[PDB]
């Protein structure tokens, strides 16, 4: 009654029969902006079906020597579907997300992942190596899009913060002896109630193998990791022509 | 004016309970019982384990009267930490003419910055205090004018400028024989919280390598410029330093995040040393020893 | 005017006083707050979140710092071998400096309350075994075999469908609060040792990896309190921050 | 320093080579994909021969 | 006590015991705040809250 | 006497404190006030009075400074030409520095609320046409043709017996208040662009002037608020005022 | 051409939402716009010179001598106010002397 | 509170929240004043006030 | 501000005055006391032994 | 001008005059000059016992 | 990543062996006739 689930929203459902449990980030569901909070005076659009779908984005192969990946949300979906068309026309934006990452393996493979969220995941550099040149990260390390980006130094998460206490932020583990998926429901976290969808990326989805993959030779050596996400309770405002960046 | 049934049908899980002291430990006994197990948790749920003391070991009735008031945010942050230092030397390169514009960024010193980077969004009032003295430490009979330049106000460009008339800016005239000037500062940001971390760019457009200087720079956090001059047309005959201490009051903090372990290198970016990534703790030679 | 005598303590700047100071801006009404998720009311929310304790604090080079987060188990050919051992106090320099229990306790001089350590077994499905996780109270030294660490508080942990167990280090002390245990006369406030022993073995079928990794998570209980706030022991700055 | 010379782009053919030997594979393959480049560029003589 | 509601801690039901001398609430004392804590939004923010005694994966 | 401790902040002169100070003249009763017309209670009376926005801020010499107050329309031989375009933010240096909305906002760091722009057509009676006045929200760049500025908030304005129309720039923002948009990272607070497009033409009979002038008036709505008062950006003094 | 500011609101130009505006209008009152101490006079008492060489100075009270306080109060024609003057005095190098 | 009515703001019905220590009201605090505004005497001071919805020149 | 005149005795340090002084630690609740035997309330217990 | 600061057991001891531990981000500290009256602060019962 | 946009089911292989894709009734018309090649391809139902 906990191992088996089904998440239907929009026209797309996903079934899982070896889940762990759904955690709701910071204990509350995504919701619409109340009139106590809103400052924009134009009526928002709320598509309510066409953008609240599980978008399956990409597939990272996980071998025995991987480091970890990250996806900046919502810039994984400003190139995809009716979410990517409404977020490019409209200046303002708010939504929550239901984030579901699948990674199946046999009952002989082993290894654990820490799929975790963290809001305002800013990216530092190696500062020129020795630490004296103020190098800023490029635009693709900042906002990789639906392609994702691989961590260089996952012990410090490319930001000088340790991964050992990433477990404070909303997370759950995918260890291949127990579960194969990890649902994380995230509300809209930001100070101001709407923001731009092209500039500001509210959070980043860190997916790091902490305990590495291991399997005896003869088993299937290709163990993919696919993340599917669904913008919940999304609404846009401030209509103008299409910007792409 | 509709006949459809689709449109006419078209919240927190946790309750903050009051907890002044840590919770008591009720008396437990042994248990030899199948079916229910309080030890075996599932850490892949991503929940911290709700296993208590009583269901792991036979405990006694301990009335816990240990208060949890020292650990609130108003007791953890309301300590005046050094966030700025302003030099007004007699002769030199850095400010040789007796004025200094220090733009208010309190991420320049790593003890106040380390604590407030635990949280992502913080909303607070602050009371700044300006302890000023000669570089040897002694106090001299010298009059100073501090003034606060909001974003858009004219920055003073010299000691004998026109912007020091402070027709609408707030300004403080204190001499160094006086106690340190202490003024309280409200929550001034346009957003509802000072975000210490802004993963994004402030301006639209293409983002080339020349304008990656804007990355992580949110305009809701940069709240102006703090300017200080020695009051006079002539040059003052005393070298000066002005140390700025601020304590935070009426603090509300949201969304905790991991605390920095690498050394800070610059202001307003988390850049860290690349070859010198040090471990977050100390180390030992083997795991089976101490 | 009114007679007033200025007693000592005048004209000082105590950095911890809670005093009224003059407002720079008359009748300035700030920006009204939004319901932003995840509001912290107290730092004892954050000491009760399980967080990766690095028991394997041995490797130090930059290409293997991720090796610290988890420590190995393997198929032993024998009887009751020592897997790992670590100090059970969050103040001492060691494994506990990676957890947020052990770094928010770096700001407080003295702590109290029982605290929990959770071990998640990240092996394969068909690899089973039983581990003995024993907390030895203070005074008792590092145990030499499994039949003396058996005497302390201990947990027999079975590898099953529920992957993790929680050793709950109880609050055993001679004192209400204890400060940070360091070497010297401050070792009076030591909390003890946690040692992990194979109880049977780690058995696998053919085709399973014969080396599995245990991730140690650690937090505090709900009777955990701290007091007498201080500055932390590491200073995260060497030169002028440019 | 005015004479424009159009030829191949040797750095973007160098870093394709680095992806073939798995020397910074997913870093470089993210560069040429999101920043679309040109196989044929046109620079001056002093740029193409003395640093650009 | 005829001050403006300028403090950055407005947004709760109860007020605090902060003494103030000026007409602006942000110039007041820090005071003592409410000792309410909610660890369950960081410790176990699961959808369907399981108890201690049961096995978490039935 | 009474024990009193002098805390810091003593002996300073804050120029914004609201303190009691000693009266120079004992029991001086001033001159009683007369009902003088037009009493201002608040500066938001003055931000709601329409006031000539100088869209045509191009000419600079002293013999043609009156050319700035109005911008021309004329009989175009074509399809949807751009008449004028201006920034829609009262803080940025440009058209809005002539209006009193844009110079009382020079004293306040951050403003909010929707604001209105009124265009009075000062042509002849028998000269008609339709103009498209489009407010493009931030992010969207300067539009290249009429069929992309059509997508934003816009008004189709007919020249009729009621001579003027009001484009109402709505309050569209990611933030409650926004500060003054300048070049740099302060361009985060830009408000948008207002571009004026011919929708049909400007048709005249024979005998009417084929070049007419539109006077742009601008003010704010009743939800316009400002806060955090500061000094203005221009200093109206060079030397000693004799 | 009536000479009235236009009473057109947001709601009758664009489809709007219910926004409960709690933005205060207290910073823009006249008592919050003018109650800031601005520099209105400067008096020199030099040792030797031409301008007041004998240690007295008569400064007739005209507060229109400096252009930041003058610029604000010239927005209105008639103003009725109480004032609190403050006299910050020092040596031209800035230091305080027992005088 | 037995002061003289010396302040230059006498001429309204309500008083203000101004603390004073001397016997003269002009030496008092500036205080906080009433948030009443009348934009209609500067915005639309017409004789016969026309509404928003109608055309202004019938 | 409020009129206040500083009478003599100002700025001294009498070592026997019983005055309020500023706390170094905001809202610090100390360790609660145990019933320790033999509590002295007064020194005239000890002059009668 | 002097700075007094209180270093609890575990806090970094300052090793020089121009050290980093004098930033007093969480320690209590008193800045008094010698022209002032003597700095007087009250200290609670801090012991674990 | 383009068939993701339509109606879809994520199917996990588990103890319950089968899943049911439910092709919904999406049409411009109440009934549809048999889709063949030509102008009768107007009544196509889609692709799985
Ligand atoms: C001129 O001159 C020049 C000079 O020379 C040249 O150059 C060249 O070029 C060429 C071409 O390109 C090259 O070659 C190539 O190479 C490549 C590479 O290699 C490298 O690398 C690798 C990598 O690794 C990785 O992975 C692994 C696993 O796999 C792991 O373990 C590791 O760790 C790593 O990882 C990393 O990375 C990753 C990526 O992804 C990531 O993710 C992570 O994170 C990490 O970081 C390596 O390994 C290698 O190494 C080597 O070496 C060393 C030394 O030191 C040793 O020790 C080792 O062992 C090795 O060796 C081995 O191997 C190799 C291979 O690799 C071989 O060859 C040898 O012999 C030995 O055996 C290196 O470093 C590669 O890849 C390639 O290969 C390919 O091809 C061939 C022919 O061509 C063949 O034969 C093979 O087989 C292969 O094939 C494959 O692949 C493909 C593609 O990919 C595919 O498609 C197919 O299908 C296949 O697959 C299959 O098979 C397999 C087996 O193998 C299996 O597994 C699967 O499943 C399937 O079935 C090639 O070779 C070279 O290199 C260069 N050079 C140099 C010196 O380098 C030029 O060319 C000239 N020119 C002209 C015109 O000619
Ligand atoms: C190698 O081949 C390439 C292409 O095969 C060639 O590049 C082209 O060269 C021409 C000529 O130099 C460039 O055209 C110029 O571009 C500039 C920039 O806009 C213009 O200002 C120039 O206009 C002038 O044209 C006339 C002179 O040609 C004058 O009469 C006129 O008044 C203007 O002054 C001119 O059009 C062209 O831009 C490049 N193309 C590229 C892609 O670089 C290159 O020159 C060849 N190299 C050699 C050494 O032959
Ligand atoms: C006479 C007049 O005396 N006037 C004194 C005076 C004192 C203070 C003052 O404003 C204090 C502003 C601070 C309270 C907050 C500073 N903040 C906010 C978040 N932030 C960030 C966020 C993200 N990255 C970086 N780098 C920095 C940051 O630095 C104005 C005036
Ligand atoms: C020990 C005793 O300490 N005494 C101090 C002291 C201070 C001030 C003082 O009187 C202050 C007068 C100001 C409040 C108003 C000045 N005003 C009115 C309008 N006005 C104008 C109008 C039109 N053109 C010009 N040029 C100027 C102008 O300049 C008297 C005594």
């Amino acid at each position: 009654s906990d191992r088996v689930a089904q998440l239907t929203i929009g026209n797309s459902t996903i079934t899982t029969q070896e889940a762990a449990n759904i955690i709701v980030g910071y204990g509350e569901w995504p919701s619409y902006c109340s009139d106590d909070d809103a400052t924009a005076v134009d009526k928002p659009t709320r598509p309510d079906v066409s953008v609240n779908r599980f978008y399956t984005l990409d597939t990272k192969l996980w071998e025995k020597s991987s480091k970890g990946w990250y996806w900046k949300f919502p810039d994984v979906l400003t190139e995809t579907g009716v979410f990517g068309q409404n977020a490019q026309f409209h200046y303002l934006y708010r939504s929550g997300f239901c984030i579901h990452v699948q990674c199946n393996a046999s009952k002989f493979h082993q290894g654990a992942l820490l799929v975790a969220i963290l809001p305002e995941y800013v990216i530092g550099t190696v500062a020129g190596g020795t630490g004296t040149e103020d190098s800023h990260p490029p635009y693709i390390q900042t906002q990789p899009g639906a392609d994702g980006f691989e961590l260089q130094h996952p012990y410090v998460l490319d930001a000088g913060i340790p991964i050992s206490q990433l477990t404070v932020c909303p997370h759950q583990w995918i260890n291949l002896r127990t579960n194969n998926c990890a649902t994380i429901i995230v509300p809209y976290m930001n100070t101001l109630p709407f923001d731009s969808a092209l500039n500001h990326c509210n959070f980043g989805l860190l997916v790091v193998p902490i305990s590495p993959l291991d399997f005896d030779q003869g088993a299937t050596p290709v163990i993919p990791i696919t993340i599917t996400l669904a913008p919940m309770c999304s609404e846009f405002a401030g209509l103008r022509q299409a910007v792409t960046q | 004016g509709d006949r459809v049934a689709d449109m006419i049908e078209s919240r927190a899980l946790t309750q903050a309970l009051p907890a002044p002291t840590g919770q008591n430990t009720q008396v437990s006994s042994h248990r030899l019982d199948t079916g229910e197990v309080p030890a075996l948790q599932a850490a892949e749920i991503g929940a911290s384990s709700n296993t208590s003391d009583e269901s792991m070991i036979e405990t006694r009735c301990v009335l816990n009267s240990h208060s949890t008031a020292e650990t609130t945010l108003d007791s953890f942050f309301s300590r005046a930490g050094l966030v700025g230092e302003i030099d007004l030397p007699l002769e030199g390169t850095t400010n040789p003419s007796g004025y200094a514009n220090w733009d208010i960024d309190i991420t320049g010193y790593a003890q106040m910055r380390r604590k407030v980077e635990l949280f992502t969004y913080m909303r607070f009032d602050a009371e700044f205090t300006f302890v000023a003295c000669t570089p040897t430490g002694q106090v001299v009979p010298q009059l100073l004018q501090y003034m606060f330049v909001p974003p858009g106000a004219p920055k003073p460009e010299s000691r004998e400028s026109l912007a020091w008339q402070t027709a609408t800016n707030p300004s403080v005239f204190v001499k160094l024989t006086d106690p340190p000037a202490q003024v309280s500062v409200p929550f001034m940001s346009p957003a509802s919280a000072y975000q210490w971390f802004y993963d994004g760019y402030p301006t639209f457009g293409e983002h080339k390598q020349e304008k990656d200087l804007e990355y992580g720079a949110c305009p809701n956090n940069m709240m102006g410029t703090f300017s200080v001059r020695t009051v006079g047309s002539s040059k003052s005959k005393y070298a000066l330093v002005v140390r700025i201490y601020m304590r935070m009051k009426h603090v509300r903090a949201w969304i905790p995040r991991p605390m920095r372990n690498q050394n800070y290198l610059f202001k307003a970016n988390p850049n860290y040393a690349g070859d010198s990534i040090k471990p977050t703790g100390t180390s030992r030679n083997a795991i089976t020893t101490l | 005017g009114f007679p007033t005598e200025l007693k000592p303590g005048t004209n000082q700047f105590l950095t911890t006083d809670d005093g009224v100071s003059a407002p720079i801006l008359p009748n300035f009404h700030p920006t009204p707050c939004i319901h932003i998720p995840g509001e912290v009311r107290n730092l004892l929310e954050l000491c009760q979140v399980e967080t990766i304790l690095e028991v394997n604090n041995v490797p130090t080079n930059a290409t293997s710092l991720m090796e610290r987060l988890r420590f190995p188990v393997s198929a032993q050919a024998g009887k009751g071998e020592l897997c790992a051992v670590f100090r059970a106090d969050p103040g001492r320099d060691g494994p506990w400096q990676s957890t947020m229990l052990g770094q928010l306790c770096g700001y407080y001089t003295q702590w109290s309350g029982s605290l929990e350590v959770t071990f998640m077994f990240t092996g394969s499905f068909m690899a089973t075994g039983k581990m003995l996780i024993a907390y030895t109270p203070p005074g008792g030294p590092l145990p030499k075999d499994r039949a003396t660490a058996m005497l302390g508080t201990h947990v027999i942990w079975d590898f099953g469908l529920q992957s993790s167990v929680t050793l709950v280090i109880p609050w055993i002390s001679n004192t209400h609060y204890r400060a940070h245990a360091r070497d010297g006369v401050f070792d009076y406030y030591t909390t003890g040792l946690v040692s992990i022993w194979y109880q049977t073995n780690y058995v696998v079928p053919i085709g399973a990896p014969n080396t599995a990794y245990i991730i140690a998570l650690a937090a505090a209980q709900k009777n955990f309190t701290m007091k007498l706030c201080k500055d932390t022991s590491h200073i995260l700055q060497t030169a002028s921050i440019q | 320093k005015i004479d424009l010379i159009r030829t191949l782009n040797i750095p973007v053919l160098t870093v394709i080579e680095w992806s073939q030997v798995h020397f910074l594979r997913e870093i470089i393959e993210a560069m040429l994909k999101a920043y679309q480049q040109k196989l044929f560029v046109t620079h001056t003589v002093d740029e193409l021969l003395w640093g650009y | 006590s005829h001050e403006n509601s300028n403090s950055a801690t407005e947004g709760s039901t109860i007020n605090y015991t902060t003494i103030n001398y000026y007409k602006d609430s942000y110039a007041a004392t820090a005071g003592k705040q409410s000792l309410k804590q909610d660890p369950d939004k960081f410790a176990n923010p699961v959808k369907d809250i399981f108890t201690e005694m049961a096995a978490p994966l039935k």
